[PDB]
């Protein structure tokens, strides 16, 4: 009864300990098409697929509160990444996968969360990160946390050169508690995906 | 509408008292109400 | 309710679950329009005044509420008690033109001048945080800039108030059991 | 002549939450279009009923954790928006800016152990009078839930709101100290080997709860 | 009794720009007749869209000459209406009593040379982020057009509005001096016997150019 | 869009002629009879003040505006602060009839006392610019005089405002790459 | 209309307010619509 296989391009993502998707802050996209680009935009399909980064490695001496934010888009060195340096002005959505692999003997649970323009937190702010996007990662259910959100932003079109819309933030709610039959060390994986970029405005080239 | 409480009609039409927004061509009330309830398996009275 | 613990789906265990049934509730007094447009006051400076709404200061009630949302959109009215006179200015224009007139003054009439400002910003929604220079705000954040003789108190309310994305809110900590702290008593 | 009015008295002063708008001075503005732009909320009980949001208990953590003794009392806090353990929640962050609510306050309760640690659990609400019950047996008589740990990690129970008042203060009492709106209790009945567990718990809105009358009480 | 009212306070002020019209004091003019008089003109923008104005170069000029060596940048100058080069413009007149604008720019390019030299050009947007681009072939990969001199003598191109928000401030910042809304530069990319020949510029507002929010920044 | 060079008629080239699509204009930041209607402070003399619109300086806004016509139509209001009596007097009668009070006076209410005059003058439409004798205009082109005990400020606005054929309307000169001024920043 | 804002009729008639206008018996506007686009010879995709 369920259909727990994602795929964006060319590239697919198998699960089989998903709890399932959120959508967050939207279902569906916004109107690409803007008066503030004189209709100058267009889609580029080859962006849409996923790369893989690595996050931290959730030990057991790591208490509550232990964050990661990696601000999306970070350096990619593939096709989306030479959109960064190519076209000034663009827009797209995300739908991040983490993976926190071990097995269902450890315990703990680590928070996921796609966060807006996420900077000078407090661990006492830390309390409620779940008002964003979010989806709970523990050893004893499943793997895998899949979020998906829209472009937010103060305005339509972005410069992804002096500013970084959306932040990826996992951080660890119960400590990993390993056992004589659990695994010890779990390394926190992600592979990160756009959805429909659209660019607006072609650079010179650097020559 | 806001926190006016007058029955009479503004003064000043609409657009020299507010800015006018412009279409181009909510969520927390459809996520709250898509909230789960009752019970997870056979209950008993 | 038992629920899947990690899709983190809204659940509601309402109260009929152990017997038991539930009321009309009514939510007026939390509107994000009804609780945001009343006049707060925030420290003004002698004369050169840009109208941003994080001024605000984070201990109030609609600055500390205003903080919960990540992007807003209000429109801004005014209430300041000054002496000579003060000339509105919107937004991006030369801080050389507070000086004059033809920009809208309001002449001294007791004991205070409050009037309507529109939202003036090129951006299509405000912001309550952003992350671009690393105060920490661009200079496009702001409803314009008032300038008198000498202000001595300047009062915000924003109304129309549309807000998205929301960002925690924090109460203080007690120290105690519980926060007791003296309630109003005859 | 001209139409004879009577300027009254006592009327017409400036009072900070009156309906009364301003007047315009500058018109004839169009702002950029808003239309379907995601994540908006309308009212602030709605991001406090579809997003809760973590408690607070001792060693500045969300998680309590099972006990291996023959006391069995894993948390015992009293019932208030300004309470110790709800503080850093958001549903007691917008509380701190009014003076009374009412309805239900739902606690999200998730068990973060593995496959092989089993436990089971009770919560009850002691509604103000007398002392609140400090074991399993004593408090089997009040309003009270059990659950255990399976499949389905997640156990949502929704506080009753007892209350001889229709509405009750967000503010305990500075002075009073008895705390007479009531205790709500969460024990552990048994764990099989769950010890060094956590049980992560949360707090929510409820279908039914509705807050009232603001004020600005300066952030605590 | 009389009709009682309450004096608002704050209100009633004299404000410069307010739409409250004076009480009259003398009556019955009748004015002499101006019916179909010619030459009117509604909004200041359509006398800017219908009439182009002159450019200024380095030399007081509106021409920019022809240049017989190995470098091939005719003109680079940055996109503001607060620039050098649209100083004289009278787009840029009245853009200098409003604060932000959106909308193409018309530039119009007469080729005032003799019949027998022959010359080709390009026009490139370079929006902001990097550096304008210096050569022809750099100058390539931009939002650009080329024409060259024949017949019909004048070409005009219109400058795209891009931009992340929907509105640009027409002042540019009296600090920031990277000029973020960006650069557009005209070249020549090959000449025959134009030597000391001249191509006058001139710009015009767009067919969806609009301004917004007046001030009296003091005429500079 | 190439074109015949010489013919002077309009062309626009658009947008979309390299792809694209134009989006909806609007101007009525632009009109002209809403551009104009706004006050605008003058220097008064101590006493006696003919009230003429191109007395209006040349650095303002409605004053570099309105020498953009060359021929205009714009019934006058006035707001003057003054102490006394201040008596407008029509256009072309004599200069001792100042003093007479059947004239329309305005007695002081404090502060200002503003009051909406007529065109009162025998042309058609007046003129912002007269080679008739080489001041250089007409004592005809005035909207009358007004004289008080001693004026302080007195601000024109001039509404229903007709213009025909348009001047040219100059920004100042930058001396660098671009006029870069100081904005209005938090 | 002007930079009025009121949606209530005025208190002095017409001829009391202004100066009344007397007929006898626009341009770049129509200058500005006449404008010439597209292309002036035969283009391509």
């Amino acid at each position: 009864d369920r259909i727990l296989t994602t795929r964006n391009g060319h590239t697919t993502s198998t699960t089989q300990s998903s709890v399932g998707v959120t959508y967050g802050y939207a279902t569906a996209e916004d109107f690409v098409s803007g008066p503030n680009t004189s209709g100058l935009e267009t889609r580029v399909a080859q962006a849409e697929r996923f790369f893989k980064t690595h996050l931290f490695d959730w030990v057991t001496s790591d208490p509550f509160g232990r964050c990661h934010l990696l601000e999306l888009p970070t350096d990619h060195k593939g096709v989306y990444g030479y959109l960064t340096d190519s076209y000034a002005y663009m827009r797209n959505g995300w739908d991040v996968e983490v993976t926190a692999v071990g097995n269902q003997f450890n315990g703990g649970c680590l928070l996921v969360a796609m966060v807006p323009e996420l900077c000078s937190i407090q661990k006492r702010e830390l309390y409620q990160l779940t008002l964003f996007p979010h989806q709970f990662i523990n050893p004893r259910t499943n793997m895998t946390a899949h979020i998906t959100v829209p472009f937010v932003g103060v305005n339509r079109y972005d410069q992804y050169k002096v500013h970084k819309p959306w932040t990826l933030v996992v951080m660890v709610v119960a400590p990993l508690t390993v056992n004589s039959e659990g695994a010890p060390q779990i390394k926190v994986y992600a592979n990160i995906a756009p959805t429909n970029v659209h660019v607006a405005g072609e650079f010179p080239s650097k020559e | 509408s806001g926190n006016t409480g007058s029955i009479i009609n503004n003064y000043y039409m609409q657009q020299y008292q507010n800015s006018m927004d412009t279409q181009l061509g909510d969520w927390f009330s459809k996520l709250a109400s898509s909230a789960f309830s009752g019970l997870f398996g056979a209950l008993l009275a | 309710t038992t629920s899947a613990g990690e899709s983190a789906d809204p659940v509601t265990a309402t109260v009929e679950n152990y017997g038991g049934e539930t009321q009309v509730q009514r939510r007026q007094h939390t509107d994000v329009s009804f609780i945001l447009d009343r006049f707060v006051k925030v420290t003004p400076k002698d004369q050169i005044n840009v109208l941003d709404l994080m001024q605000t200061p984070a201990h109030t009630l609609v600055g500390a509420l205003l903080r919960t949302a990540t992007y807003y959109f209000a429109d801004l009215e005014v209430a300041v008690k000054h002496e000579g006179n003060l000339t509105w200015v919107p937004n991006g224009a030369p801080e050389a033109a507070l000086d004059n007139t033809t920009n809208p003054t309001a002449y001294h009439k007791a004991p205070l001048t409050r009037l309507a400002l529109p939202y003036t910003a090129p951006h299509r929604v405000l912001a309550t945080v952003y992350n671009g220079e690393s105060r920490a705000l661009p200079t496009s954040f702001n409803y314009g800039a008032i300038k008198a003789t000498r202000v001595t108190e300047l009062l915000y309310r924003m109304k129309r108030a549309e807000t998205y994305c929301p960002r925690p809110l924090l109460a203080i900590h007690p120290d105690q059991a519980r926060h007791k702290q003296k309630i109003v008593a005859p | 002549g001209i139409f004879p009015v009577a300027c009254s008295d006592g009327y017409g002063g400036l009072v900070t939450t009156d309906p009364k708008t301003a007047d315009p001075a500058y018109g004839k503005v169009f702002n950029p279009p808003r239309n379907m732009l995601p994540g908006r909320f309308t009212n602030f009980l709605d991001v406090a009923e579809a997003c809760p949001t973590f408690l607070h208990f001792e060693g500045d953590v969300p998680y309590v954790t099972t006990k291996t003794d023959s006391d069995r009392v894993l948390a015992q806090f009293d019932l208030s928006l300004a309470a110790k353990h709800m503080s850093n929640t958001f549903l007691a962050g917008l509380a701190q800016y009014y003076t009374q609510y009412s309805g239900t306050i739902n606690l999200h309760f998730m068990f973060t152990g593995p496959t092989d640690a089993k436990a089971r659990y009770m919560i009850a609400y002691a509604p103000p009078g007398m002392e609140p019950p400090k074991t399993p047996e004593a408090a089997a008589h009040c309003i009270h839930a059990e659950w255990d740990t399976g499949l389905n990690s997640k156990f949502t129970f929704s506080i009753p709101y007892l209350s001889a008042a229709d509405y009750t203060y967000t503010a305990s009492d500075v002075a009073e100290t008895t705390n007479v709106q009531g205790w709500v209790c969460l024990f552990q009945i048994t764990h099989g080997k769950a010890d060094g567990d956590a049980l992560v718990v949360l707090a929510s809105a409820g279908k039914d709860f509705e807050l009232r009358l603001p004020v600005d009480a300066r952030t605590q």
